[PDB]
């Protein structure tokens, strides 16, 4: 889950 | 068909949480904390809940390694699983607009799970941001929430639409 | 198989779905959009259906990603498997043309209002209004291709 | 073992037809198509037949497609497994000399449906009347590969 | 890992009995060679009990079907539809070692089809080791064990690999 | 799995100790000291404890070896597991906030299981400073003790927090 | 397993002798005759015996290829593992000193009649022994020890101290 | 894990001795003699013994190979466990301080003949006359790491 | 079997 986790 | 996620700082705990799985789980943070002791960590859960005492272990294990352990719920975040959400660094802790989070909870001795209960009691009170009484009254209870319910709560911080 | 599959960014869904299932294909999601965030995604369909926590987890990481998912109803898409056919990237949501596609979706309180939530999100991607759904889903009654799309839950019937 | 067969653009059908095993041939369809979509596949067959349902959807995958997908029946095709052979591409049908071809053939509303399509593509791919795909259908039968051909089941006999 | 090693070496085992299993295994081994290389020879090497007649037919059709040659040898027993195999190998190429052991003998599918099998099965026999057809259809009927001398005098196979 | 924990000379000791989890315990020490017999080794324990024979034989390696063996109470360390942790590398013995430690303790010789009672207990009393008769008190005895109690006792030498 | 000792031509035969362990034998010296036609071969015996086919095939195939091939029997050798010791290449035929060897010794009987005969006439050329000696000596129940077989022809040497 | 242990010369024997487990060492010995004839070996004993065949079948083995067999007890070694401990090689036979060896010991001929011989090496390992070994392998006994040394079993006790 | 099985 990036942006933002990572 | 997990170590590739590994590589990239994320766990997967999407099983019920036993010994077993909190020793994998235990593992891989110290392993991630030794690879690199100031990188993030994100811990994607999607479990049903489980042991206490499993959980606990996971749970001291995320305080003690020097990353920050991010936290995601998927699916659903159920008892220990939920408190290992509500648990994750501050301001990283988050839901997918679908998901479901009940923090209702159900070989050791008695007063160990009593007070160890009492114990992830008070941190669930302290991260939320709810009275203990609060929290004690809705952890001997069968609820859920959404994200969006959640996140009033306190037990998420932003969900990801 | 699927090994290869994956590399053409292909994801196959063709067991029921359960939470095993579901951590599977939410991992390829991610894992599809991390090596490319702007080149599509081709999910295949061929369940029965089965859990709507599961089901509810794919949709979500489909929604999220940046890729475009096109699905494609293989042999037949059920339940939550007719959900995420009918929730795939606009226009880009097909069936062969002997497929078939029941929406009938099978703690109470929790279930029930889940099952309402569905049913929305059906009738906002297929156009019917909700009380067209809620009938469908109380049914034992399938769709073909032709079918499903007039209805909604397909965008194009695929022979070339 | 069968993965380095799947690089000369060759899939092996030597099993009972039920879900997993449709499931994989149609992954593998898809798969050589990605890997070029102008470049024949060879589709061989020893089966003892199946699913009416599994066998649909790879007989649509073969479809779908854009490769021609000759078929050869190595032991034997029966049920499913003749009517897969039946329906590989044009020309390109085959069945070595001791190969055998029962088109015999054993959810209730779509098998009624998936039966009755598959006996129209049957008389069309064979050059037969329906009420005569029909009967062969339903009573048990055996052909030779030499029956077969001249039955329309098959293009030639792979000898020497 | 030694069946791979033989595989690069364009060399089959066939070890065990003779179901679909092993079957499907040959065969998709015989297609692989022959697409790797369609003019280089494969030799399949033979210590089977025997078993299906169906299987063995399916093996032996795909034997037939690719261009390569396919050389058999006989290593401890060739019996039933490995003696089969072994006798319908190539022309000149098919071997068995001194003390090897040959058996003809022959034990959800249609009666018919097996009756035609085993038809088959007999006059490929006759043509391939020049037997009377008569003489294979009572040999195949009887226990009988023949050796590679024995054999090799029918006419089951065409050298013994001696020193 | 661990393959790469073992790399950075880290042990598991996750479940309860009978003899095949004794013969890896020992094979990974011994392996260990054989790369380098002057680092150290982390034994991490979430034990629920076992078999008085497989633990005193991970005991014995443990001082065998040249390498410093520092002993980390992750989850719970029960009967032999609290010993092995108890037994580590003095001042590197840790335990985690919430950890638990019962030192409790319930085909082999029975005048065996006397004579290694008696030097586990020995051990116990040299490790702990603990006077013998309250180890002998104590090892008698189920009593639950949290990280803090335990530091007090003397089974670890230092709480993990910042 | 033992892949490691392969490399250093060395076949370690432990079992009983049935097809499988004949075909994995059979294998593994065609192998190790590959990559080196003319360099030794170990075959080290701890065998209670077994088929006669199977071992009949590992016989033949030891014969056959180019390496000579030395047996040694480390426990016990008996029927078609004492018949593959006695095989083995002249003057490298071992036993260590407390080994044992026993020549005691689907398929027609009939069959198995001829098998054993013949089985007999190869024992009787391989030890220099009369062949109604070795036909009686599969009758008893003796069992030969190494110092006992290698006066009698089964073993070139007893290696020791 | 032991595939690196076998690296360092290491060989593992924590289990009772059947013939699988005898299969195993032996090959573990050949192995390590064949990739280095002259360099030492360590074998770590902890088991309760076993068969007495498969038991000499190793001991035969440490025998013949070129290089010394330095034998320790870890835990405990009992019946052929222990005979194995005390025909390491001279001077490198070793215990822990709290290891224990217990040398009793459990066609039929033949398993009375390896007993005979049995008792016969253990006595040439010891140093004790052999009338007291034929007798001390038929009693339910154990003696400590220092009783050990005492005896002959072992000959130096690490700290 | 070569020399010459091949």
């Amino acid at each position: 889950f990036s942006p933002x986790a990572p | 068909i997990y170590s590739r996620l590994l590589k990239d700082r994320i766990i997967m705990l999407g099983s019920a949480i036993d010994d077993n799985v909190a020793n994998s789980i235990v593992s891989q943070l110290l392993f991630l904390a030794a690879e690199d002791p100031e990188k993030e960590i994100s811990l994607y859960i999607n479990s049903p809940g489980g042991s206490i005492t499993a959980g606990m272990a996971i749970y001291d294990t995320m305080q003690f390694i020097k990353p920050k352990v991010s936290t995601i719920c998927i699916g659903m975040a159920a008892s220990m699983g939920a408190f290992l959400l509500a648990a994750g660094e501050k301001g990283k802790r988050y839901a997918l607009p679908n998901s479901e989070v009940m923090i209702h909870q159900p070989e050791i001795a008695a007063k160990r799970i009593l007070l160890l209960r009492d114990k992830l009691n008070k941190v669930l009170a302290e991260r939320t941001g709810q009275p203990l009484e609060v929290i004690e009254r809705d952890t001997d209870r069968d609820n859920f929430k959404s994200a969006e319910e959640a996140l009033e709560y306190g037990l998420i911080d932003k969900i990801l639409t």
